[PDB]
């Protein structure tokens, strides 16, 4: 949740929230564009909060999580209409290669 | 980064097909495969190069060497139409091939 429309340069924050397990090891942001291509927006290691990000979104998102309250947090700031996409996140378990659906989506739109 | 050729895939049910992924840099044997069935969010099918995913049948199966992996599915389905990813995870960013649409070629 937290998607909706906004004017460009708006600022937003997704939220994720998680059940069925207690924490996963990686959080992911990956987007899905109008014209169905995926993208890479960030990924948390929450607990110690690095994070790492392309340079598409570098300095503008930034991503956070609460191991407490079990959510995954998504802040994008100086939104471009280019961030229009629907916007997932996904578990990355430990020996598991890229990451793992269990978002149903929430659909951003900048203009 | 990744490759995904071909962009669209008619095939008939029973036929067997072949989508095939390549990358810039060594990844060693680390590549997913995702199906976004329409209207749905991705699931995953394969990880690790060859180990299938929890649920997934066996007419799904993984491979590839060095930069170049293949997803073969030898006996298509109804069920299995949609749009295929692949994904490299070998070192951040992970980033995810350009997709490759299977329609069923029907009467």
């Amino acid at each position: 949740s937290g998607t909706v429309l906004a004017r460009p340069g708006a600022s937003v924050k997704m939220s994720c929230k998680a059940s069925g397990y207690t924490f996963t090891y990686w959080m992911h942001w990956v987007k899905q564009r109008p014209g169905q291509g995926l993208e890479w927006i960030g990924a948390i290691f929450p607990g110690n909060s690095d994070s790492d990000y392309n340079q598409k979104f570098k300095g503008k998102a930034k991503l956070t999580a609460v191991t407490s309250t079990s959510n995954e947090t998504a802040y994008m700031d100086l939104s471009s209409l280019t961030d229009s996409a629907v916007y997932y996140c996904t578990r990355k378990d430990y020996g598991t290669e890229v990451f793992v659906y269990w978002g149903q989506g929430t659909l951003v739109t900048v203009s | 980064l990744m490759t995904q050729i071909p962009a669209s895939l008619s095939a008939s049910v029973g036929e067997t097909v072949t989508i095939t992924c390549r990358a810039t840099k060594n990844i060693y044997s680390y590549l997913a495969w995702y199906q976004q069935k329409q209207g749905k969010s991705p699931q995953v099918l394969v990880h690790n190069a060859k180990t299938l995913t929890e649920g997934v049948p066996s007419r799904f199966s993984g491979s590839g060497s060095g930069t170049q992996f293949s997803l073969k599915i030898n006996s298509l389905q109804p069920e299995d139409f949609g749009s295929y990813y692949c994904q490299h995870h070998y070192a951040t960013p992970y980033t995810f091939g350009g997709g490759t649409k299977l329609e069923i070629k029907r009467a």
